[PDB]
RNA sequence: AGCAAUAGGAGCUU
């Protein structure tokens, strides 16, 4: 790990053992048609989204 | 076109100047058709330290003033006091909430029978004047079966299912006052609907429908008189659907 | 951020967590680039932006058209005064000064 | 996952002017009878048996916002209710919600 | 908690027995009268808990989305527990939590 | 450096949340438990940043 | 938010022990803040007892209705208010001089009661409580529902007559009731200000409302660091109490005058 | 107990009256001035300690300045009164005393309400003047707190002068009620105006005149 | 030397 350039996926260190029902099959489909046009949305502030 | 869902129970807390605090709303709608049909409120009277009767009165559709629980319990066909709890009181050991409960039963200790309430809610279903009881009780009885809860049922003989839905809304109303329960969330989008093509050109068409069936009628209290077969083919003026589905389409407004 | 869901911001959180990043707290940069999480809460907190600056500025026109309306008839005099139309003094001489 | 948290109008419309996410759907509605005869078949007890005396710790069933029934155990019902839904047997748009401490 | 009638099935009152001095309870439709055992006839209270232990089920472990924790089960030393905080919603209630073992059932709290 | 700062905070503000657990923090005139704990964590969290 | 700044007396404004004596003296409590549950018992013989706990204390008080009313008193909250059994006892006995007639447990007792006695009355008894609940006063300014010990960092002149700091115990308030906090001794009565100017027109006139509607003005803009000159808002508080009255800005105040029908119509 | 607490909200009271009739231009002796709470207690109150509000029901005579200046300054009356609540009765005792001997103006220092049916006759009893206040209000004199600026009433001269100064009409002046705090304790009738010098942080000085409702 | 009105809807910049 230890990557300074890659974002650091959150610690989730709370719980102890997860147990989940479902996965994103990819979390850029949250956007709709018009916000999928943007390129690295993830590194703009909303309000220019 | 979004809309809040039917045929959910949402309790809201309400405003320091009311005397209203706790509503919990329900508009009802049926499995065919999908159409709205009536609402109908149970709200709770009395304010926090203020409005000394903590009581709890519906308001049915078709009736001016609102009516207390307990009487429209009695009218729907179970008068005794101690079902009339337990079918508000799951678990007879809660103590609080039958502590709030008392100034209901005390509202409504006057009637004891099914006829007597019934009528009591029919003095007030805003019809004409000076009905007999015989048919006041069947207005009331009417309006008690259909336009309340059509989405229970609207067949005659399944009352309990009525009173047993009003016993779920009016504990949610409790659980919302007594603090033991959150208030539903307006903005949750999980009790919304999106009314696409389907619906919308349903509710249209019903309209324009209604009105053609009225056209017919129309025509045919006038040619009938004259005694003579008639081929139906110049009774449809088939305008009608096809104007009005078009005058919705081309300008947006939905309906006449 | 407030539990919008029952007991969690997220459906990818669990119950009654107030850690930083349950409740709105973005680690990341925008150089970094920020999570689906961070993202989601970051847009909830700029269309607040958004809906604060499209709705408060009508409450702000009507009240600078209201001060206007209110003060619009008021003069400073030859004589030092501050009077209205009605000629009746506001300030004997205007800013005290 | 729903709606776009992005795309919306400025102004006036902010807000209240949504758009669908790329991979959301809207339902088409679906008959509700044989939901019905699968809760019927696994186990609901009817209201016209309901005594809340004796039923202080059954779970309660809303079938499309009508209370409908009680059962005795939740925890079987999901399952086959969500294996039905997740084999064909029922509409894959059908909502199968249990709530545990209601 | 108000009883019923024994034979009317409405809800009895409170009366006195002014030759005997006794509280009884009065039904206002029959006749009947019972002695009682409390002679409590009012309650109210400001500093109230009830909603403290009661949001729990049997099946609360079958909750995916509870929180585990390491918390030792006093009564069945278990190293698994879900937990929660206090389901009462007030401004002032307090912060502390509760704790459910999967293993023994038994809730318990870290005091 | 950040990165060790943003860990620290992150710390701190899991003290906070243990010691509002096991009821033991220390409230403020006209301010709630809850309040008093989200001012802290708010207080925390911006001097983080 | 309404709120009171009350400067307290010199004396008391240095010392803390004094300061929060002020502060007691001027926060308002009821019954309600000092009862945890009301019962009512069935007591058919006044000198005797149903009841296993206080038989003892009634023997020991003595050597009408049989309607009981036992009340029931926290420790820490009684304890938290400097307040014991004697005072609430003669509380109620004030406004119920002998239409009740009350009975205490001590502040020792291993439970904390109340006893009263009416001289069908199982709801008088009720409504009674109720009022008793909701209207008994113990001390303090009515309107005055939460008190502060603030500290203000006040600059005045040193010995030398250069200027210093100096930190003094203040008082801010919840509630508005300006005519009763200034008259309590202990406060500076010569420097009490409200944040309601309405309040202080119905007190202290017009050019101090005139003052205090300067002074909120200044702090509404000056809140964020924003700068606007004093005439300004001299002017604007100047159109707002020209008159002896404040006048709104609102149709129901610039309406109201006695100008031309045209300028009234156009707004 | 208690009653240490009320005779010194009398006393401060009372001293608050004192202070109204000194400002208002009446000659007050130096030594009643100064009355303190102690040697207040021992002249007023009893053996039972409860006070007779009778005799602290004095007579002032204007100061020879405020008869040069105020030419139409006459003579107060002064009563405490010892019924809580005052009725017609009680006011109607009181205008014949007052002008029984000619008192050109009476203050009467009431307890808990004045009836508005006895309210009436306090205007109706010309040419003599009735003023009311409630002793709670009297307990702190509202012209030495620092938000209210001093105020000095014009005499007729003075006033002209400064409708003529300004070119003014009457109506065209800032107001003041006759029910205000400041005009109830100055004694404003219609028409007198009074000067309020105040502070000012862009002149140093700035003085304000206002006219009675 | 003469180019309708009323509505609704979508947008622009604050
Ligand atoms: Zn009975
Ligand atoms: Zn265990």
């Amino acid at each position: 790990l230890n990557d300074t350039a890659k974002r650091i996926k959150p610690e989730m260190s709370t719980s102890s053992h997860h147990t989940f029902t479902h996965c994103e099959i990819h979390p850029s489909m949250i956007l709709g048609v018009a916000a999928s046009i943007i390129p690295f949305p993830d590194h703009n502030q909303s309000p220019r989204n | 076109q979004e809309r809040s869902a039917a045929n959910i129970v949402q309790v809201f807390k309400k405003a320091a100047p009311s005397p209203i605090s706790h509503v919990a709303e329900i508009r009802s709608a049926l499995e065919k058709g999908s159409r709205l049909i009536s609402t109908m409120q149970i709200k709770l009277y009395g304010r926090e330290d203020k409005g000394t009767g903590r009581t709890i009165k519906a308001t049915l559709p078709y009736v001016k003033q609102d009516i207390p629980i307990v009487i429209v319990f009695r009218a729907l066909g179970v008068v005794p006091d101690g079902e009339i709890l337990q079918h508000i009181c799951y678990d007879e050991n809660d103590w609080q909430m039958l502590e709030m409960l008392k100034p209901c039963i005390e509202e409504g200790f006057v009637i004891q029978d099914k006829e007597v309430a019934l009528d009591f809610i029919g003095r007030r279903g805003s019809a004409a004047l000076g009905i007999r009881r015989e048919k006041r009780i069947q207005y009331a009885k009417d309006i008690l079966q259909k336009e309340l809860l059509p989405h229970i049922t609207q067949e005659e003989g399944f009352e309990t299912r009525k009173t047993f839905f009003l016993g779920y809304m009016v504990n949610r109303l409790l659980l919302c006052a007594l603090e033991r329960k959150d208030q539903d969330d307006r903005d949750h989008f999980g009790k919304k609907r999106l009314d696409l093509a389907g619906p919308l050109l349903a509710n249209l068409f019903r309209i324009l429908f209604r009105k053609l069936t009225r056209e017919i009628y129309r025509y045919m209290q006038r040619c009938i008189e004259t005694d003579r077969d008639f081929n139906l083919n110049l009774a449809v003026k088939s305008t009608t659907i096809t104007s009005g589905l078009k005058y919705s389409l081309a300008t947006g407004n939905w309906g006449e | 951020i407030a539990f919008g869901f029952a007991d969690r911001s997220l459906p990818h959180f669990t119950k009654d967590d107030f850690s930083p990043e349950s409740k709105g707290f973005v680690e990341n940069s925008y150089l970094r680039g920020l999570t689906p999480q961070e993202f989601f809460f970051h847009a909830m907190a700029g269309r607040e932006g958004l809906i604060d600056t499209a709705v408060k500025t009508a409450e702000t026109g009507y009240i600078q058209r209201r001060l206007v309306k209110a003060l619009e008839d008021i003069m400073v005099h030859y004589d030092g005064t501050t009077r209205n139309s009605l000629g009746d003094i506001i300030q004997f001489l205007y800013g005290e000064d | 996952g729903l709606v776009c948290p992005a795309e919306t109008p400025e102004g006036q419309a902010c807000g209240l002017v949504k758009n669908l996410s790329l991979l959301s759907g809207i339902s088409i509605g679906s008959p509700s009878e044989p939901i019905i005869n699968f809760l019927e078949e696994w186990g609901m007890e009817p209201l016209e048996d309901y005594d809340p005396a004796q039923h202080t710790k059954s779970t309660r069933i809303f079938v499309n916002g009508v209370w409908t029934g009680i059962h005795r155990d939740p925890s079987m019902l999901v399952s086959t209710m969500r294996d039905l839904r997740r084999s064909g047997a029922i509409s894959p748009e059908v909502s199968i919600i249990r709530d545990i401490r209601e | 908690s108000f009883r019923f009638c024994l034979e009317c099935n409405n809800m009895l009152y409170p009366k006195e027995d002014k030759e005997n001095q006794r509280l009884l309870y009065s039904c206002r439709n029959c006749d009947y009268t019972e002695l009682a055992e409390d002679p409590k006839v009012y309650r109210h209270e400001l500093i109230t808990n009830i909603g403290e232990t009661a949001g729990i089920v049997d099946d609360i472990g079958q909750d995916p989305t509870l929180p585990r924790s390491d918390k030792e089960c006093p009564e069945c030393h278990s190293r698994d527990c879900v937990f929660f905080q206090s389901q009462q919603r007030r401004k002032d209630t307090n912060m502390t939590l509760f704790y459910v073992c999967l293993n023994c059932k038994k809730t318990f709290r870290d005091e | 450096e950040i990165t060790h700062a943003i860990s620290s905070a992150k710390e701190q503000v899991q003290e906070i949340i243990y010691k509002a657990q096991h009821n033991e923090l220390e409230l403020k005139p006209g301010m709630t438990l809850r309040e008093s704990f989200e001012g802290e964590v708010s207080r925390t969290l911006n001097d983080a940043r | 938010t309404p709120a009171l700044t009350v400067y307290l007396d010199r004396e008391i404004a240095l010392d803390i022990e004094k300061a929060k004596v002020i502060q007691s003296s001027i926060e308002y409590t009821t019954l309600k803040n000092v009862t945890s549950a009301t019962e009512i018992y069935y007591d058919p013989d006044p000198t005797s007892t149903v009841i296993e706990e206080d038989f003892d204390t009634v023997e020991a008080y003595f050597s009408q209705s049989p309607w009981l009313l036992r009340l029931e008193l926290d420790r820490a909250r009684m304890l938290d208010k400097q307040l014991t059994m004697n005072q609430v006892a003669d509380k109620i006995s004030e406004v119920f001089s002998d239409d009740l007639f009350v009975m205490w447990s001590e502040d020792n007792a291993d439970k904390l009661i109340i006893r009263c006695r009416v001289i069908e009355e199982d709801q008088m008894l009720k409504r009674i409580e109720a009022h008793m609940l909701d209207l008994i006063a113990l001390r303090g300014i009515p309107g005055i529902s939460k008190v502060y010990m603030v500290k203000h960092k006040v600059s005045v002149p040193d010995e030398s007559g250069e200027y210093k700091n100096e930190e003094l115990w203040a008082l801010e308030t919840d509630g508005i009731n300006l005519a009763e906090v200034m008259a309590v001794p202990g406060v500076d009565s010569s420097r009490t200000y409200s944040n309601s100017f309405v309040e202080i027109l119905s007190v202290l006139g017009i050019e101090a409302t005139r003052s205090s509607l300067y002074k909120e003005i200044l702090n509404v803009i000056a809140f964020d660091g924003s700068y606007v000159n004093y005439r300004h808002m001299a002017l604007l508080v100047d159109v707002m109490t020209s008159r002896g009255y404040l006048m709104a800005i609102t149709r129901h105040g610039i309406n109201r005058a006695d100008t031309g029908a045209l300028m009234r119509c156009s707004f | 107990e208690d009653n240490n607490r009320i005779i010194s909200r009398l006393w401060r009271s009372f001293r608050t009256v004192k202070e109204m009739a000194a400002d208002r231009g009446y000659f007050i002796s130096q030594e009643e001035m100064d009355q303190s709470l102690e040697e207040f207690r021992s002249k007023i109150c009893d053996s039972m300690g409860n006070p007779q509000r009778k005799l602290m029901s004095f007579l002032a005579n204007p100061t020879p300045e405020a008869l040069e200046k105020y030419s139409d300054l006459g003579t107060l009356w002064v009563e405490f009164c010892d019924e809580p609540s005052v009725g017609i009765k009680t006011m109607r005792n009181f205008c014949l005393r007052i002008q029984e001997k000619n008192f050109s103006t009476g203050i009467f220092i009431y307890q808990n309400n004045i009836t508005p049916s006895a309210n009436k006759m306090i205007p109706t009893v010309s040419p003599a003047i009735i003023e009311t206040f409630q002793e709670s209000d009297l307990v702190v004199n509202i012209t030495h707190h620092e938000l209210v600026p001093k105020h000095i009433r014009l005499s007729d001269g003075e006033k002209s002068q400064l409708l003529q100064r300004y070119k003014l009409k009457e109506s065209q002046l800032p107001r003041i009620q006759r029910e205000d705090p400041v005009a109830r304790y100055l004694g404003l009738k219609r028409g007198q105006v009074v000067k309020i010098i105040r502070r000012s942080e862009t002149s140093g000085r700035y003085a304000s005149y206002r006219i009675c409702l």
